[PDB]
């Protein structure tokens, strides 16, 4: 069983980082990628509103910089719905 | 943990020297594949209020 | 510490064949290790059983050797393969993939071979003396919306500028640093200064 | 002593006691020959792969 | 000690404020790979049965 996993010279060491600083290290990563986007992964931080970085993710995949502005309603309201399902999308299937 | 057991591995060899090494060094590497995933950044940032 | 990497290879295969040889030493249950001093004290009729045992437990030293040493192989292949990928593309070009030729914006990237390895000498590149400015998404003129072409849209304050991202060389705002996209009552944040037409 | 090696003359010293010699292993990398007390230097025969 | 991931730092995020380098820094960094191990030969019979 699971419970006791001592049993006959079997000994199942823990891991150096616990379940709380990986979890601590994953919300270090995101507010990086929200109050920053990709800067600090290249030196130091540097703040950027969310609206305009990911104007500077859209015009790095060829939409022009002024698509996501005259769409930014329409674009927040598609993110969050999609990030929304995605939590029932892992509960449905097992 | 029967003494005359433990007679017959010594003269088995050194094979736990082998195992327990290759389990030791199977051990290293998960935490080591745990630090390059996560451990990206050198600070912890934090999400404003 | 620096060349842990390479170290342990020259530590692992050279203490895993001195294992094998020091192998050669354990019984294995037989009489003595040395089959020589067995095939003179025992009759060769029943010398066979000790033999048998002997080479039983010898040969499966061989095995754990063997397949430990495919499983090794195969750890360095995967290394090999990466050092020949990132050869390829960090040497042999410039690479735009985040953290993967040094930490910061790659420039370049000099081998240096190594005894049983290879070592990168990533030329990135790094900013540093960042400053707080005040920006906008846009800027409207005429009632039409600006966006720059490049860069972002910068306040020292008290004018707009128009600089790069990763460096700061405040431009005035013309109208070939910016193009016009419909009118500017539907972009949320935008400020509204003077785009100086050349 | 039996064994199949390359007999020569060896600069190590065998204290006096020291009657045979291994090494980091377990070879006899050495023996005192029982006449004329000289320190040889057993060395396997050059074997290899062809 | 308790281990500490890093120094703990909070990005002054804010609707209109941009942070932009007005410098750089050409750091050149070192990474080693393994790429070749030993290459090594054993022969059965000289080995199991000398
Ligand atoms: C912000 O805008 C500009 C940038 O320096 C400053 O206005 C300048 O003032 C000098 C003073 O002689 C004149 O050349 C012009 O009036 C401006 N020239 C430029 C565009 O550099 C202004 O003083 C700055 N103020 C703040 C708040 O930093
Ligand atoms: C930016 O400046 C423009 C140019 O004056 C402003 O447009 C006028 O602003 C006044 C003051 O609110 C209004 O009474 C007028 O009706 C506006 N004219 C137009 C074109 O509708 C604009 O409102 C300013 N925008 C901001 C962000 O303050
Ligand atoms: C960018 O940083 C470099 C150094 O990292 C600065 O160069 C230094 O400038 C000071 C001037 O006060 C000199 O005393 C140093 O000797 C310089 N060092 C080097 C290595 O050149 C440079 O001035 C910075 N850029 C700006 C615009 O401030
Ligand atoms: C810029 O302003 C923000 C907010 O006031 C502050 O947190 C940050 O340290 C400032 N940076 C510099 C270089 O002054
Ligand atoms: C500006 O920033 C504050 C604090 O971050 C936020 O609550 C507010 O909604 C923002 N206002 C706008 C729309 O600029």
């Amino acid at each position: 069983l699971i419970c006791a996993q001592k049993f006959n010279g079997l000994t199942v060491l823990p891991p150096l980082l616990t379940d709380e600083m990986i979890a601590q290290y994953t919300s270090a990563l995101l507010a990086g990628t929200i109050t920053s986007g990709w800067t600090f992964g290249a030196g130091p931080a540097l703040q950027i509103p969310f609206p305009m970085q990911m104007a500077y993710r859209f015009n790095g995949i060829g939409v022009t910089q002024n698509v996501l502005y005259e769409n930014q309603k329409l674009i927040a309201n598609q993110f969050n719905s999609a990030i929304g399902k995605i939590q029932d999308s892992l509960s449905s299937t097992p | 943990d029967s003494t005359e057991c433990s007679n017959l591995l010594l003269q088995y060899g050194s094979f736990c020297t082998q195992l327990k090494r290759a389990l030791t060094g199977i051990a290293v590497e998960q935490d080591k594949n745990t630090q390059e995933v996560f451990a990206q950044v050198k600070q912890i940032y934090k999400t404003p209020p | 510490s620096a060349l842990g990497k390479l170290q342990d290879v020259v530590n692992h295969n050279a203490q895993a064949l001195n294992t094998l040889v020091k192998q050669l030493s354990s019984k294995f249950g037989a009489i003595s290790s040395v089959l020589n001093d067995i095939l003179s004290r025992l009759d060769p009729p029943e010398a066979e059983v000790q033999i048998d045992r002997l080479i039983t437990g010898r040969l499966q030293s061989l095995q754990t050797y063997v397949t430990q040493q495919l499983i090794r192989a195969a750890e360095i292949r995967a290394s090999a393969n990466l050092a020949a990928t990132k050869m390829s593309e960090c040497v042999l070009g410039q690479s735009k993939r985040v953290d993967f030729c040094g930490k910061g914006y790659h420039l370049m990237s000099f081998p240096q071979s190594a005894p049983h390895g290879v070592v990168f000498l990533h030329v990135t590149y790094v900013p540093a003396q960042e400053k707080n400015f005040t920006t906008a998404p846009a800027i409207c003129h005429d009632g039409k919306a600006h966006f720059p072409r490049e860069g972002v849209f910068v306040s020292n304050g008290t004018h707009w500028f128009v600089t790069q991202r990763n460096f700061y060389e405040p431009q005035i705002i013309t109208t070939d640093n910016t193009f016009v996209s419909g009118n500017c009552d539907v972009v949320i944040g935008i400020v509204n200064n003077t785009v100086y037409d050349p | 002593l039996t064994g199949t090696g390359v007999l020569t003359e060896s600069n190590k010293k065998f204290l006096p006691f020291q009657q045979f010699g291994r090494d980091i292993a377990d070879t006899t990398d050495a023996v005192r020959d029982p006449q004329t007390l000289e320190i040889l230097d057993i060395t396997p025969c050059s074997f290899g792969g062809v | 000690y308790t281990m500490s991931l890093g120094a703990e730092n909070s990005v002054a995020y804010s609707n209109n404020s941009i942070a932009i380098p007005t410098n750089f820094t050409i750091s050149v960094t070192t990474e080693i790979l393994p790429v070749s191990m030993t290459k090594t030969s054993v022969d059965c019979t000289m080995y199991i049965c000398g």
